[PDB]
Parts: structure tokens; sequence; C-alpha cells
DNA sequence: AGGTAGTCACAGCTGATTGCGCTG
């Protein structure tokens, strides 16, 4: 796995060999008006029998509560244990491991307290972008070709977007501190 | 027999007529199993039938047995009926009469179960709840004493005939009082609500001899079951047969009524408990009863030896001889254990086993002593020259169902005396045809 | 012997208090001893 | 020998069961024990049964009494427990032992059982 | 001997129901009260031994609410209607407090269950559950009391079921998850009675047999001591375990211990 | 036809005999 990870990051020009082992080692009085109105409305209140439920409402509720309904959804990842074959699942696991390691390096670099780390974080972001372009885009193309219904790439996209937003916010703070 | 067993044996017309009264529907619904009640409540507001598969998918796979039992019981009680859904499907929908009356009982609608109580104003001779309970106890004790035959308790002739029809007491010779049978002892050993229910079921079965409507009697009984204790109800609005049934209930102690012409009647705790602790048991085979009436003392003495009789306490010892005598009288050990557990003192209820296991096990073992030897009269055949001849005769005996015991190793068989002639004729004919 | 084991087990295991208790079972933890709970 | 047997009965995991013949029917220095299995005690000695029970108490523990059905030992056991039931003890009746046929026990077949009659009748102390 | 106790907590916040009436929607407080009464009547119908309690949660305080129809049901419904009328008609807005006192209602429900359990005879076990219908928004100021109530309910093995109408409540989700209850959000308000009868009517033993909706995504966001707001990441003390949104050189709670 | 002193089993104790061990 480590050798496979090394090839996918160094041979594919995602990261340099030097950097690879370096890391390894409410409203106005209208509310009172509404309260008065509801108090007056409920002052003359009587129990009801027909209006409590209707045949249409009960049928709709049973349809919702029947299997395959909104609340009782029956699909819910039917055969993901066998969907998207394990050959792709192994590749997805490898991508998850690579993303986890790169983000671990990024979050270990954070917070940036010295000017040396500033270049290191930029290099880490460049490595993340190169890894994304190298692996995720062909992975997304393969998924679209196979038309997989699962949004496997979505979590990786969310993690990358969170890291990029954090870095952009930190850069914006750094620029404002120098103003 | 419980209520559901009797209801399931009635014709569909009687069941349909019963559901026309809201009180009957509530009793039937409460008699249902736990799973059936949820299905009834879910389908209470449905105007369309549901697929059978959809209903079957509500319960998990492991509990499918309970689902099948509940569905079968509902079908037998005719609460819902099969509907031919278009497209070859089968739909289940509640009975419209039963559903309407159940909703009326729950939500509301129509007129009250009783006519009124304020028309005649307050009762001039109203009693209290403890007084009503004492009256019910006195009536039930009088009935059970009349079962024994003491001259102090004198009841109506028809009440005695009802016991005669129930088989508890048989009048072999006219003029002399009937003698209680073993079934009478077993009935006495039963608890009071079960005794009342058995008596009412016998009354329902034999009502056809008196020409009384079963549906009306059942509806009135169910209405009495849900009646509020200590509250009077209107006699008016009932048929003449219902008046006679109410008088019989008053004789039974279920209903209190000052006069036959009175327009008020007070349901008692027996009537409320009709639809549905003073004995201390010790590990040293001793019984302590906090009772004073002769009835409980006699019932406990039926299967135990009395030692002391305090004004408010009875000290008794359960011995082997007393239990054996009670079993010889016809009372089984299970009935004794049930009676002890039902009458158990509230203190004994604290232990997870209400009755200590040693006493119950000892009583059960004492019951098994009597039936150690099993007796079956019969005729023994041991003159079989060949195994093949024995096999044919044994097969013929098993076909006739007159076999008692078989021994293939020693070619020995035992047959009932009634089938002995048939077996002899079959054996003789085989030799003649040879 | 093969049959001797079966005959002895049948005689011993079900002599007096089994020809009736088993019939009742067919027709129908705190106080249980440790060997009866295993 | 008795002293050394009783001494090695307690502080030894290899051996943890001993047999006593009317010797422990008094107050001795027997170590703490949990299980007592009495077979063929005296006739109706409530004192002996109470003493034997006292060697166990010190469900932490449990003591068994083995009797033979349809024999005088039944009446002896019945009449020798009336002291303990007065003390408050309840004697549960055990008719079947769970897993009796699960494992192998002695006298499995009828041959050795009927051979045991020869040796048990061989006393002939006349 | 199976005694089931069903304490129903009704969110009777006047402001939310007033806004609902202003919206002129098909669902009002009257229909909700009718559905609650019908559910209680069904619960009493299921068995003789079943016991019912209805508690109305209001801004001022918590109010114990409890002709062809059943006699006991008639009296129960009349008492419920009288109590809800007395609560709503005499409910005068005096103060800026708007959040519903849900925690106090649950505490009163737990106290009532504790009282009922002792009065239950020793031969019977009283299984108790609490059903809550949520109308107004969740209250963050009551986080600690709500958590204490959840823990007390879990200690006594009391189910807490939430029936959210409009806005989800994280506290109710946590209560349902911890106590083993069911959390359900009603999509169509007029179907409230049918939802209650289909889902919350069966007991926990009956819930085992029946197939029920899976638990919803329960959140576990904590409440900051100095802000009382939902937070994702916060500073937690090591001595008193108090949670803070920002770092402080001296813990405020540890000041108590000298 | 009924009841109390021998008697057997199993244990205890104390009172003598009587039989094996007793130095780097
Ligand atoms: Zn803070
Ligand atoms: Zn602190």
């Amino acid at each position: 796995v480590l050798f496979q990870l090394y090839k996918d990051l160094v041979v594919s020009q995602v990261i340099s060999a030097e950097e690879f082992w370096a890391n390894r080692l409410a409203t106005s009085q209208d509310i009172i008006n509404s309260f008065q109105s509801i108090r007056q409305e409920m002052e003359a209140y009587t129990p009801k029998l027909t209006q409590v439920l209707s045949s249409s409402a009960a049928s709709s509720t049973i349809t919702a509560l029947s299997p395959g309904g909104a609340l009782m959804q029956g699909g819910t990842q039917q055969a993901i244990n066998q969907m998207v074959p394990n050959d792709i699942q192994s590749e997805l696991k490898h991508l998850y491991v690579a993303v986890g390691e790169l983000l671990r390096h990024f979050w270990s670099c954070f917070p940036v307290n010295t000017p040396f780390l500033e270049e290191k974080v930029v290099k880490m972001k460049s490595n993340l972008e190169r890894f994304q372009v190298t692996k995720l885009c062909p992975f997304q193309e393969k998924i679209r070709r196979q038309y997989l219904s699962t949004n496997l790439v979505s979590h990786i996209e969310e993690m990358l977007q969170t890291a990029y937003n954090k870095l952009h916010t930190w850069q914006s703070r750094r620029l404002m501190k120098k103003t | 027999r419980n209520l559901q067993e009797f209801l399931g044996g009635l014709s569909p017309g009687v069941l349909d007529r019963l559901y026309g009264h809201p009180a009957t529907c509530l009793a039937v619904f409460r008699e249902l199993p736990s799973l059936a009640k949820n299905w009834v409540m879910r389908m209470l507001f449905l105007e369309q039938p549901l697929p059978q598969a959809a209903v079957a998918l509500w319960v998990k796979k492991e509990f499918s047995k309970a689902q099948e039992e509940s569905t079968g019981l509902l079908s037998g009680l005719r609460i819902w009926h099969t509907q031919l859904l278009p497209g070859g499907l089968q739909g289940l929908i509640l009975n419209p009469i039963f559903r309407q009356n159940l909703r009326i009982a729950l939500l509301g609608g129509g007129k009250a179960w009783s006519d009124d109580t304020s028309q005649l104003g307050p009762d001039k001779h109203a009693r209290d709840v403890p007084s009503l309970d004492k009256y019910a106890e006195e009536r039930w004790e009088v009935v059970l004493h009349f079962m024994v035959g003491s001259p102090s308790a004198a009841v109506s002739q028809d009440l005695a005939q009802l016991l005669s029809q129930a088989g508890l007491m048989k009048s072999t010779e006219p003029g002399e009082p009937p003698c209680i049978t073993s079934a009478g002892f077993q009935f006495l050993l039963l608890d009071t609500p079960a005794q009342l229910w058995y008596f009412m079921l016998q009354y329902l079965q034999t009502a056809q001899s008196r020409g009384m409507d079963l549906v009306e009697i059942l509806s009135f009984l169910f209405q009495l079951s849900f009646s509020t204790l200590g509250k009077d109800y209107s006699v008016e609005g009932m048929s003449d047969s219902l008046l006679n049934f109410l008088q019989h209930l008053r004789e039974f102690g279920l209903v209190f009524q000052r006069k036959r012409k009175s327009r008020r009647y007070y349901p008692t705790r027996l009537a409320i408990n009709l639809s549905s602790g003073f004995i201390v048991v010790e590990t040293n085979y001793r019984l302590y009863a906090y009772t004073e009436s002769e009835l409980q003392i006699a019932l406990i003495a039926l299967f135990s030896e009395m030692l002391y009789r305090f004004p408010n306490m009875v000290v008794a010892q359960v011995t082997r001889e007393s239990v054996q005598q009670a079993i010889a009288s016809g009372i089984t050990a299970q009935q004794i254990i049930h009676f002890l557990r039902t009458r158990a003192h509230p203190v004994m209820l604290k232990q997870t086993p209400v009755l200590p296991p040693t006493i119950t096990d000892q009583i059960r073992l004492w019951e098994l002593e009597r039936d150690r030897l099993r007796f079956t009269e019969g005729v023994l055949y041991n003159q079989f020259l060949s195994q093949v001849d024995f096999e044919l005769l044994l097969a013929h005996a098993r076909e006739l169902g007159v076999l008692v015991f078989e021994n293939s190793a020693k070619r020995l068989m035992v047959v009932t005396p009634a089938g002995h002639s048939d077996v002899k004729r079959f054996w003789k004919r085989q030799k003649h045809s040879s | 012997g093969t049959s001797s084991q079966a005959e002895a087990a049948r005689i011993l295991a079900a002599s007096w208090p089994q020809n009736r208790e088993d019939e009742e079972k067919q027709k129908l933890a705190s106080h249980l001893f440790p060997f009866e709970k295993l | 020998e008795r002293m050394q047997i009783l001494q090695n009965f307690k502080h030894n995991p290899k051996i943890n069961t001993i047999f006593i013949s009317k010797v422990g029917d008094t107050s001795f220095d027997l170590p703490e024990a949990n299980v007592l299995i009495q077979i063929s005690s005296h006739g109706g000695s409530r004192r002996q049964e109470a003493q034997r029970l006292g060697r166990v108490l010190r469900y932490n523990a449990f003591f068994y009494s083995l009797v033979s059905q349809d024999t005088q030992e039944m009446a002896y056991s019945t009449k020798r427990q009336r002291f303990l039931v007065d003390q408050g003890y309840s004697f549960k009746v055990i008719t079947k032992l769970a897993g009796m046929e699960e494992e192998d026990l002695a006298f499995s077949t009828k041959e050795e059982q009927q051979q045991l009659l020869q040796k048990v009748l061989a006393a002939t102390d006349l | 001997d199976e005694l089931n106790l069903l304490v129903i907590v009704v969110d009777a916040n006047p402001i939310w129901w007033g806004k609902q009436a202003l919206k002129e929607s098909q669902f009002t407080l009257s229909k909700c009260i009718d559905a609650v009464m019908v559910l209680g009547n069904s619960h009493l119908f299921m068995n003789r031994s079943n016991k019912l309690a209805v508690i109305a949660s209001h801004i001022q305080e918590s109010r114990f609410l409890y002709d062809g129809k059943y006699e006991l049901l008639t009296s129960a419904n009349e008492v419920i209607v009288e109590e809800i009328k007395d609560l709503m008609t005499k409910s005068d807005i005096k103060g800026q407090h708007t959040e519903t006192l849900l925690a106090g209602s649950l505490a009163k429900a737990l106290c009532y269950i504790h009282r009922m359990n002792k009065e239950v005879k020793d031969n019977q076990e009283m299984k108790s559950r609490i059903l809550v219908i949520k109308a107004a928004e969740d209250s963050a100021l009551q986080y600690m009391n709500f958590m204490n109530v959840i823990f007390a309910a879990q200690k006594q093995n009391i189910l807490i079921d939430a029936c959210v109408l409009d806005s989800d409540s994280g506290l109710l989700q946590q209560a349902c998850d911890i106590t083993g209850g069911l959390y359900l959000k009603v999509p169509q308000m007029p179907s409230l009675l049918q939802y209650l009868l289909w889902v919350f009517l069966p007991d926990q033993d009956q819930r085992s047999q029946l197939i029920l909706p899976p638990p919803v995504h329960v959140d576990y966001r904590a409440a900051c001591f100095c802000h009382r707001n939902l937070i994702e990441i916060g500073y937690v003390c090591s001595v008193c375990l108090s949670i803070f949104c920002n770092f402080s050189p001296i813990c405020t709670t540890c000041e108590t211990a000298f």
C-alpha cells in the first residue's frame, strides 16, 4: 500500500520525492395582537369528531409510513456492499488514505506561527491540487461512465473544499493583519 | 373457556348483531391480543381496504407467528372481512358496523348507554359502595352454601335447576336435594371472577331453552361490565326478557335492586369484574388466612389441615394426607396452586415467585403419587406362531383403533375388550380363507 | 455394549418422576441451581 | 494423616474435595467450604444434619442431600429436615440433573450395575 | 399485570399557535388538543391497567390537564377541555419570556411517574413512557436542566418520545436517543392523530414487533457556558468539564473552588 | 396384641503395651 501510495504521489508528479520522505521521517405589538386573537378563538372551543381525521389524510399517512415511503424509505443504499465493485472500492480507500495523510500534514502545519510554514502550506495546497487533478478527475470520469448512484466523491470534495476555505480565510486574515 | 372462544363459535349473524352496540365493541376490542389492537386502531379511520401483503409487512419476520395468530383471531371474530380488490388483489377492511360503533364509543355520538338518572331525582334508599360490596359477598356466599346444601341458604328453584343443568349437582331422586359432583368441587376451587364467567357462559348457552335473545343478554352484560361503581342506572328501556335476566342477576348478587318494581339498579364490583389477598404461605407448609367467613375456611380446609381458628386469622398446615384427600375428591394440584396464588397475601407478592417453589413442587409431586399405577383393561394375545401373522393382526388392530399396547420383540399385543370380538372375528376369517 | 448403554440410560433417566412429568410438558433463575441453569 | 489431609484440602487447587465418615459430625477446624454432599447419614438425627449444614455456612454456598426413592432414606430425610425448616431453610426437591447424559459417568451399563449387587451383598456379617 | 403509563406533554405556547392561526392553516391548537385527547382515549381503550396523564407546557408554568361515549373517557375529556380553557383564557403575557418551559414539564412528568410507581402494587410493574409534541422553537437557556431530566429519565428507564410539528429540536433528539424513544417529524400536520396512533400508540414491547421509522440524525452540539449557544468546537475545562467558546486564562467555574 | 433392654454400626476418649529409630 505504501509503495502504491509512493508511486501515485511521486511518479505521477503529485509531490516531490524530497517532500514525501520529509514528512514520513420577535415582531412588534402584532405578536400581542395574535396572542389576543388566539386567546379569543380558543375561548369558545369544543371537541370535534369528524374533523380530527379524514380518509385521505389516513391513506396519505399510511402511504408515507408504508415501506418505500418518505419516512419508511426502502432503498437506502440497497447493495452498496456489492455495488461499485471492490476494485474501485480499493482505489477509493487508497484515495481516502492519501487525502487523510495530506490533510493530516496540512493540519499539523496549521496554525502558522512562523514565516517558514507559510511556504510549506502553499506547497501542501499545490500537492493537494495536483493529487486532485491526477486522481479524482479520472475517478469522477470513471464513475460517470459507470453511472454509479452513490456520491462517493462528494465527501472528498467536501474535505478539499473545507481545507481550501480554511486556507483562504487564514490568508485573508494574514493580509488584513498587515494593513 | 374465555369470551373469545364463545364468540368465535357463534354464527356470523349473531356477531354482526352484537357489534351494533358500542359496549360490545369495546369489550371485544379489549379482549383482542396486543398486536390486534394496534391493527384495529390503525384501520379505524380507513375507508379503503389494505393489501394483505402490506399488513403482513408491518411486523418483523421473527414475530410472524404472533401476526398470524392475531390475523386468524380477527378473521374468526369477523372484525374485518376479506374484500376482492380489483386486479386480483385481496383487501382487508374493518366491519362497517363494528367500526362505526367503536368510533361512537370512543369519539362520541348517538344517545347514552343508559336512558337517564336525573329524571327520578336522587334515590330515596340509596346505599354505599361498601354496603354494595357486602351485599354482593353475602349473595355469593349464600349461592355457594346452597351448592353445599346447608338449610340456612334457600334460593329459587330455577337457580337450583341451573346448577342441575350445569352438571355440578345432580337430582337422582325427586324431593331430596341434589348432591354435588366432583365438577362442583373443582368449580368451588376456582376464583370468583372465573366462577362468575363460567356461570354466565352456562346461562348464555342454556338461554335458548328459556327463549331469550343471546345478543341482547350479551349486550346488557357488556354494558354492566363498563358501568361505574356506585352509580345507579335506568331499568326503563329494556324488554321483558331483559327484566327477567336482570332479576336473575339480582338473585346472583351482580346487581342490587330494592324492589322488582324499582326503576333503579346498582351494578356491583362483581358485575364490573365479570368481563375480566389474605392467604400467607410459608416454607414450613403452613397457611395463614386473614379471613372470617365460613366459605374461605371451608375452601382452604378442602386441601389442608386446620390447626387454629383465631377471630381474624386461620392457621392451617398443608400436609401430604390433606392434599391426597383433596385430589381424591377431584381437585387437581394445578387448581390448588392457582387458588393459593390468586388469594395470596399482598406481602407474598413482593417475591418474584408469589408462591415459594418448594411448596408448589411438593404439591405437584403429591398429585403424581395417586396416578403412579396406570390401569387399562384389555385382552392379551400371546399365541402367535409366526411374526408375519402377528404383523397383519397388529395392523388390523391399529386400523380398528382398539390397540392398547404392542411388543414386536416378544410378539405380544393388548387390545380393548370392545374390540376383542372384532379382532377374534378377523383372526378366525384369515384362517378360514387359508 | 451399544444397546446396553441405551437400555440403562432409558431405565435410569426416566424411572419414576419422568413418565408423568414429561407427559404434562407434552400436554402443556434465582431458585434454580447452577447445574440447572447450564 | 487426617490433619495433613485437612491442611492440604484448603490451600491446594489440585485437590478440592474430601470424604468424611461421621468424623465431621462435631465442631472441628475444617476450612471454609461451599458444597456439601451427604449420602447415607444416620437415621433421624436432626442434630447431625444441622451440624453438617453448619460446616458450610461461615447463594454463596449450597449443600445437597442424596436419598434413594421408595426406601427408608426418604422418611429419614423428611424427618431430619424439620429442624432446618424450623430454622427457616427450604429444601428444594431436585428430580433430574441437567446434562446427566451429556458426559460419561460410572455404572453406565447394566453389567457393572448387576455386578455391584454381588459385592454389596458380599458383606454377610452373620 | 402489565400497567402502561403514558404521560403526554403538549407544547401549548400561545405565540406559536397564534401565529399558526394568523397563517389561517388547516391545523390549529383545537385540532391538536383533539388528537391528543383521542390518543389518550385509545391508550385507555387498549387495557384496563393503562394510566393516562396530560401535561400542558406553557410560558407561565406547567398545567396538569388530567352521549354514546365511554363514561370514564367523557369525564377525562371534559376535565382536559376545562383545564386547557382555564390555562389559555387566563394566560396573560406579562414579561418578555417567550420560550416554552419544556424542561419543567418533563420534570413534573418524571415526578408524577415516580409518585405513580410507588402507588403501584408490588405484583405489577408500571412501565412508563413520556410523549412530547413540539410546536415552538427549542430553548437553549434550559440545556443543563433538560440534560438532567434526560439522565433522570434514563436512570428510571422511562421512554421519551418526541413528535415535532414544525421546527426540529436537538434536545428532543438527544432525549429520544438516550432514553431509547422515537423521534418523528410530522410532514402533514392534519395527520397528527394518525401518526400518533400508528407510531407512538404501541408500547416498547409492541414496538419490537412492529416495523417503525429509523432514528433521525441526532445532533450532539453542546451549549457554551458563557453564551448558551450551539457550538461545534469549544474549549472544555479539565477540572470541572465546563465548556467555553473561547480560551480564558482563568476558568470561571473553577473560581468557586478556592 | 404391645413395649423395653440387648445389639450393631461408627465415632470418641483415656489407659497401658510394644516396636522402630537413636548425633559428624
Ligand atoms: Zn464561551
Ligand atoms: Zn474549570
